[PDB]
């Protein structure tokens, strides 16, 4: 049989080449380019109606100094103690700052002030910091024109003998952060394109197989990049750096997987003695059906991160979902289309004999006591959990960029001068209905403060009642500053600024918030202050809501990704339980990955995971884990007819050796991805790769198989077959 | 066709051996090169194929081509 698709892609191969390279000269000359689209769509880093936000928002609005969550800090380095000279650069840059309205919307300048200069200056004497408020959410386009615009001006103003500057804050990391992801994308394809190139040409040993083979995948990554780029260019999504990394690797995979698939069975027809022209519809009718399928996983699952509340998942959605589409569809298209005309030349012909005694003998043994290999291959499966009692996420960004990058370097030199928690203050502030500037209430202030200060964890506290962030009258003129600073104008807020003892990121700075909100509302209970309102912002702030955020999105992506894989499957499929096998078989093996790339990191190589990489990795394991499965299930249904059991065997032989193929491939992919300067989106590659080397091993070898023996034709229900 | 033609059928595709070469007197492990494994799938093959069970300790009775066909014959009734 001739399906009607295939016999036009037959009759028009060239033109549809010629389309496609067309297509990619448009992408390539008339939309500028996916890492240079992000930069200038990027999105904010922390979700609206996260309390952390909304109370940062508040308090610069109170306080009349910003309006976004955007913060950085200048800090002062010298060779000796800051004296007087450090002070005239000090005082000239302050001010160069303040003219700049359009990116330093406010400059906490607290060092050139001497009743509160001791309180920012190192106990060591030699450094110094000032608290920018940046224009622009941290990420956003504009705050990374802030961080620059600050950045520069700090880089062209003279330094003293011995002095130098350095610009930290988390959107000075934010800003870095993307530029090291984008810095590193030509390195990650060079190595991926590299190794895939020396892999498939020893499984080929041909290279016009493997060079036609890459240049399809390019045809399919450049159209896959092309078409994101535009929707972005068009303010139609929002675009992160992982995004953009992962939508890259993603291209290259699964592109090639799709490649794998079609020159595999291909080849496959021809040891069978099958002319040019049948073999090219026995391909098409053995994997037109698989690829898509295989296709509309990928793009699905990576939709479900839509649903997510993290901007870092959310905003991951879309771009992968079209990315994976417009790859899949020039796979479909382009992939049998080049298979035709390079098969006019006899190109890709078979270059060694397609040996399959291999797999049918695995295939026998799987088939005969199904049980038994089915038992222990769900052991070895779950087994991976026992890594979950010592799994512990980090939040650190930090340590998972390059040391060099700036933000660094002005954070070790912090590091060299301060504890670890200056560069990263936590500031509550009460909001009342009084004017808080009678001495009656200040007596609330002290209570409060020192309550406060109670709490374990907490190194220090500045207020009107500690001016120099310790225990030691409104009309001196030095303590008029101070009050306009840690009271707002109108008197009716006040605002207190509190530093940990250690970093807060790690869980016990973040458990520290909820202390501090419950101590505070104890200070309060029973004051004339009982009824403020408590906004509490910060790094601390911030990722206690990330915390908990990225656990529920973490669910979210998951299940709603195991509904829509399941769906997709039933319908490619049309057998309920054969659908259920597809990806149950992977949701169990999701242990196995995680406890492989667990120990990998924790354990191994002493890294903990970052947060965002279980979320973003799971995601792709059900996706490409269920598509290997739904080529060898999808081969059962075609095999069956020989028998239920010999259909399994005849499949396993066909597919065995493609899917090793392609699995490794795309395990080798995602690991390439390790070489990013983002150690995040590394952690997240090998995730990828640890797990998928697993399916491809033992889940779609011996599991699958397995579950498929036992089950008999109750597996295909409710399809007749006998 | 003839059971005993899809016989030979299958054991030739198993092992290697074209329809005219497998003989009714040729036995799987000594002369078609067959081993403990092919076996296995020999008999889940015919199984398949001619819709019986071939009970294990009756699965070792099979060493030969004739001894498929007379088993099959005896039980394709
Ligand atoms: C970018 C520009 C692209 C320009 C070109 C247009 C695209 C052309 C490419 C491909 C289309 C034609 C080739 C694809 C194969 C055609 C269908 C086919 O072969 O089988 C259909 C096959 C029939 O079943 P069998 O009988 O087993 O098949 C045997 C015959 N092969 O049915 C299927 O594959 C079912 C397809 C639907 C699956 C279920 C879909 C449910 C929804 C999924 C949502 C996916 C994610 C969406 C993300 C949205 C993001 C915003």
């Amino acid at each position: 049989e001739k399906p009607f698709i295939a016999r036009m892609i037959h009759a028009f191969a060239v033109p549809i080449i010629l389309g496609w390279l067309a297509v990619c000269v448009v992408v390539t000359v008339f939309v500028p380019s996916l890492e240079a689209v992000g930069q200038e769509r990027s999105v904010s880093l922390s979700p609206k109606d996260a309390p952390s936000f909304e109370a940062m928002g508040r308090i610069g609005m109170v306080f009349k100094e910003g309006d976004s969550d955007s913060f950085a800090m200048v800090i002062i380095e010298g060779n000796q103690p800051l004296g007087d000279a450090a002070h005239k650069y000090y005082d000239g840059l302050v001010a160069q700052l303040r003219a700049d309205k359009k990116h330093v919307q406010s400059v906490q300048d607290l060092w050139g002030d001497p009743l509160t200069a001791a309180g920012v200056q190192s106990n060591d004497g030699k450094a110094a910091y000032v608290q920018l408020s940046l224009a622009g959410n941290q990420g956003t386009p504009l705050a990374n024109e802030s961080v620059e615009a600050v950045r520069s001006i700090v880089e062209s103003t003279p330094a003293p003998p011995g002095i130098k500057a350095y610009v930290t804050g988390p959107s000075a990391l934010a800003a870095d952060m993307h530029h090291s992801g984008d810095r590193s994308m030509a390195r990650i394809t060079m190595v991926t394109v590299a190794v895939i190139f020396i892999m498939l040409l020893l499984v080929y040993r041909s290279i016009i197989t493997v060079v036609l083979l890459l240049i399809t995948v390019g045809v399919e990554l450049t159209a896959a990049r092309g078409v994101v780029a535009v929707l972005g260019h068009s303010g139609a999504i929002g675009l992160t750096t992982f995004a953009v990394s992962l939508l890259t690797s993603l291209a290259i995979a699964a592109g090639t997987d799709y490649g794998i698939f079609i020159i595999g069975r291909y080849q496959e027809a021809r040891q069978a003695g099958e002319d040019k022209e049948a073999a090219y519809y026995t391909m098409y009718r053995g994997t037109a059906h698989v690829i898509l399928g295989s296709g509309l996983t990928i793009a699905g699952a990576t939709f479900c991160l839509s649903f997510a509340r993290m901007p870092y998942f959310q905003t991951l959605g879309i771009p992968c979902a079209v990315g994976m589409l417009v790859a899949v569809a020039v796979a479909l298209t382009l992939g049998p289309a080049v298979l035709h005309v390079g098969s006019r030349f006899g190109l890709f012909d078979p270059k060694r004999l397609l040996k399959v005694r291999g797999w049918r003998r695995v295939g026998t043994v799987v088939v005969r006591w199904p049980l038994p290999v089915l038992v222990a291959t769900c052991a070895i499966a779950l087994v991976g959990l026992l890594a979950l009692p010592g799994y512990k996420t980090s939040y650190n960004d930090r340590d998972y960029l390059p040391d060099f990058i700036p933000a660094n370097q002005g954070y070790a030199a912090a590091d060299r001068h301060f504890s670890q928690a200056r560069m990263k203050p936590e500031i509550l502030m009460i909001e009342s209905d009084h004017d808080m500037r009678n001495p009656a209430d200040f007596l609330v202030l002290d209570k409060l403060a020192k309550g406060i200060f109670r709490v374990p964890g907490i190194s220090r506290v500045q207020a009107i009642t500690r001016p120099e962030g310790t225990t030691m009258v409104f009309k001196n003129k030095d303590f008029q500053r101070a009050m306009k600073s840690f009271l707002s104008s109108d008197g009716h807020a006040a605002r207190f600024i509190i530093l940990h003892r250690g970093d807060p990121q790690s869980p016990e700075g973040i458990k520290s918030i909820d202390a501090i909100r419950t101590a505070a509302e104890e200070s309060l209970k029973g004051t004339p202050l009982e009824d403020a309102k408590i906004y509490l912002a910060g790094t601390a702030a911030v990722f206690h809501d990330i915390s908990e955020g990225a656990q529920w999105d973490l669910l979210i992506a998951a299940i709603s990704s195991l509904c829509l894989i399941f769906i997709i499957m039933l319908i490619i499929t049309r057998a309920f339980i054969a659908a259920a096998v597809i990806v149950g078989t992977v949701a169990l093996s999701l242990g196995a990955s995680f406890g492989l790339s667990v120990l990998l990191w924790q354990h191994i190589l002493a890294i903990h995971l970052h947060w965002l990489v279980l979320a973003m990795s799971v995601i792709v394991l059900l996706a490409v884990g269920s598509d290997y499965n739904l080529l060898l299930v999808s081969r059962f249904k075609q095999e069956i007819g020989a028998g239920l059991k010999t259909g399994i065997i005849r499949s396993m032989g066909g597919t065995g050796k493609v899917v090793t193929n392609a699995g490794l491939v795309f395990a080798v992919t995602m690991a390439s991805m390790a070489v990013s300067d983002l150690r995040v989106i590394g952690q997240v590659g090998t995730t990828i790769g640890l797990g998928l080397l697993f399916d491809t091993l033992i889940v779609r070898s011996f599991m699958t198989p397995s579950i498929a023996a036992l089950l008999g034709r109750w597996f295909w229900w409710p399809l007749r077959v006998r | 066709s003839t059971i005993e033609e899809r016989v030979k059928k299958i054991i030739g595709e198993q092992l290697g051996v074209k329809q005219e070469e497998v003989t009714n007197n040729a036995s799987f492990v000594e002369d078609l090169g067959a081993d403990s494994l092919d076996t296995v799938e020999l008999v889940m093959a015919l199984e398949e194929e001619f819709d019986t069970e071939i009970p294990d300790e009756e699965a070792e009775k099979i060493t030969t081509v004739q001894a498929a066909i007379d088993y099959i014959n005896g039980h394709q009734a």
